[PDB]
C-alpha cells in the first residue's frame, strides 16, 4: 500500500520554528503533487499547502502564506513543510497528502489520493 | 507542413462550457499542440494522466486528439477516472477501465457560480442502464420509474431525467463548479496531424 | 425577457377557458414553463407546466385531469386549456420561466421562476 509517514511535530511556543517531513512509499512520488492539510479539534480539514511533481509550482492558504515553506527531495521521496513565526492557531493535527500522477496543483480534499495518520503540532 | 496552433484555447477558454449529459468533444488535427502551457500552469488543480507523460508530448506526433469538456460539482471530479461509479460516470460521463490520456479539472466558482445561483449546469439523474465507456446521452423523454407509461405527463414513477445544480458562490467546495477537459490520444495506420512543437 | 399572457374573463362552472403565454424565439425550447394563480388573499401557487422539450407537461393535485397545457407548432406559444372550471379555480393566473430543472416538478414553487407574465383574471360561478 501507499505509506505516508509524518514526523518534527510535537510541543512549541508562539515565534519557534518546526519543521514537518512526510517520508513516501509506493505513490510514484516523483508524478506525485504533495499536500499539507491541518484540522484544529474544531474545524474541519483545510489545506495549507501543495507543491506540483517538480517542485517548481506551490500553493499555500491566505493563513500560513509567507511563515509555511513546502519543499520536495524527489530522490528521497520526502516532502517538507518548513513552518516559522508559529502562532497559537496554527495548533492542530497536520496531515501530509498524495495526489498520484497529477502534474497539476491541487488544494481541495477529494483531489487527494492517500493520507498520513497526522501528526500533532501544539504551540 | 501542419496548419497553425490547437485551438486548446478555445476549449480551456470558452466562456461557458457544456452541461455533463450533453458533454462537448472538440476532435483536434492539423495543427501544433503547445502542452507546456498546460502543465507549467499553476491554474489546474487536477492533471491526472494514465499512460501518457505530458513532458513527452511536445515531442511527440498523433493522428488525433480529442478534448471532452463540461462542468461537475468539486466531489465528482474523482467520478472522471477509470473504473469509477456514480451518477457522472454511470449516467453522464464514461472514462474506459483502459483509459489513457489526461483529465484536467479546476475550480471555476468564478466564472460558473452567481448570487442567486447558476442552474443553467444540468446533469442526468435517472437512467435504465450505464453508460458504455465515451457514450452521450441527450434524450429528455420522461423517465417511467414503474410499468405504467407516463404518456407525456410527469407523475408517480414518472419524473424528468435531468436536474440543475445550484452553483452559488458561498457553496462548499464540494458543492462548487468544476470545469473538466479529457485529454483522449489517438494513434492509427495514417498520417500524424497533431505534433508538438519540437516535432 | 417579456412574456405575453392573454385570455380569462367570466364562465360558468363546467365551463371552458384557454389562457395564453407567448416568449419570442427559442425561449419556451430553453425554459420550463410554469402556471400560478393567485386567490384574493392567498399564497401564489402552482397550477400547471410543461418542461421546455414540449414532451412532458406536470399539473398540481387540484388540476390534473381537468386542466391541460400544449405548444404550437413554432414553440413560441403556450396555451393552458381550462376545462370542467369550479368556483375554487377563480384567481389571478400568472405564467412564468425558471432556469432550475428539478427532476421532481413536484418540488417547484414561485420562487423559482421569473420573467412573470401580467396576470390575466379567470372568474367563475
Ligand atoms: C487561457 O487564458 C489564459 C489567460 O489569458 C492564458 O494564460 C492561458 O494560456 C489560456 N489557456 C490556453 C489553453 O491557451
Amino acid at each position: 500500500q501507499v505509506q505516508l509517514v509524518e514526523s518534527g511535530g510535537g510541543l512549541v511556543q508562539a515565534g519557534g520554528s518546526l519543521r514537518l517531513s512526510c517520508a513516501a512509499s509506493g505513490g510514484t512520488f516523483s508524478t506525485a503533487a504533495m499536500g499539507w492539510f491541518r484540522q484544529a479539534p474544531g474545524e474541519e480539514r483545510e489545506c495549507v499547502a501543495s507543491i506540483g511533481w517538480r517542485g517548481v509550482r506551490t500553493w499555500y492558504a491566505d493563513s500560513v502564506k509567507g511563515r509555511f515553506t513546502i519543499s520536495r527531495d524527489n530522490p528521497q521521496n520526502t516532502v517538507y513543510l518548513q513552518m516559522n513565526n508559529l502562532k497559537s492557531g496554527d495548533t492542530a493535527v497536520y496531515y501530509c497528502a498524495a495526489s498520484v500522477g497529477n502534474y497539476g496543483l491541487p488544494w481541495a480534499h477529494f483531489e487527494y489520493d492517500f493520507w498520513g495518520q497526522g501528526i500533532q503540532v501544539t504551540v | 507542413n501542419i496548419t497553425n496552433l490547437c485551438p486548446f484555447g478555445e476549449v480551456f477558454n470558452a466562456t461557458r462550457f457544456a452541461s455533463v449529459y450533453a458533454w462537448n468533444r472538440k476532435r483536434i488535427s492539423n495543427c501544433v499542440a503547445d502542452y507546456s502551457v498546460l502543465y507549467n500552469s499553476a491554474s489546474f488543480s487536477t492533471f491526472k494522466c494514465y499512460g501518457v507523460s505530458p513532458t513527452k508530448l511536445n515531442d511527440l506526433c498523433f493522428t488525433n486528439v480529442y478534448a471532452d469538456s463540461f462542468v461537475i460539482r468539486g466531489d465528482e471530479v474523482r467520478q472522471i477516472a477509470p473504473g469509477q461509479t456514480g451518477k457522472i460516470a454511470d449516467y453522464n460521463y464514461k472514462l474506459p477501465d483502459d483509459f489513457t490520456g489526461c483529465v484536467i479539472a479546476w475550480n471555476s466558482n468564478n466564472l460558473d457560480s452567481k448570487v442567486g445561483g447558476n442552474y443553467n449546469y444540468l446533469y442526468r439523474l435517472f437512467r435504465k442502464s450505464n453508460l458504455k465507456p465515451f457514450e452521450r446521452d441527450i434524450s429528455t423523454e420522461i423517465y417511467q420509474a414503474g410499468s405504467t407509461p407516463c404518456n407525456g405527463v410527469e407523475g408517480f414513477n414518472c419524473y424528468f431525467p435531468l436536474q440543475s445544480y445550484g452553483f452559488q458562490p458561498t457553496n462548499g467546495v464540494g458543492y462548487q463548479p468544476y470545469r473538466v477537459v479529457v485529454l483522449s490520444f489517438e494513434l492509427l495506420h495514417a498520417p500524424a496531424t497533431v505534433c508538438g512543437p519540437k516535432k | 425577457v417579456q412574456l405575453v399572457e392573454s385570455g380569462g374573463g367570466l364562465v360558468k362552472t363546467g365551463g371552458s377557458l384557454r389562457l395564453s403565454c407567448a416568449a419570442s424565439g427559442r425561449t419556451f425550447s430553453t425554459y420550463s414553463m410554469g402556471w400560478f394563480r393567485q386567490a384574493p388573499g392567498k399564497e401564489r401557487e402552482f397550477v400547471a407546466g410543461m418542461r421546455w422539450t414540449g414532451s412532458s407537461t406536470f399539473y398540481s393535485d387540484s388540476v390534473k385531469g381537468r386542466f391541460t397545457v400544449s405548444r404550437n407548432n413554432a414553440k413560441d406559444t403556450v396555451y393552458l386549456h381550462m376545462n370542467s372550471l369550479k368556483p375554487e379555480d377563480t384567481a389571478v393566473y400568472y405564467c412564468a420561466i425558471t432556469t432550475i430543472v428539478r427532476a421532481y416538478y413536484t418540488e417547484y414553487t414561485e420562487a423559482d421562476f421569473g420573467s412573470w407574465g401580467q396576470g390575466t383574471q379567470v372568474t367563475v360561478s
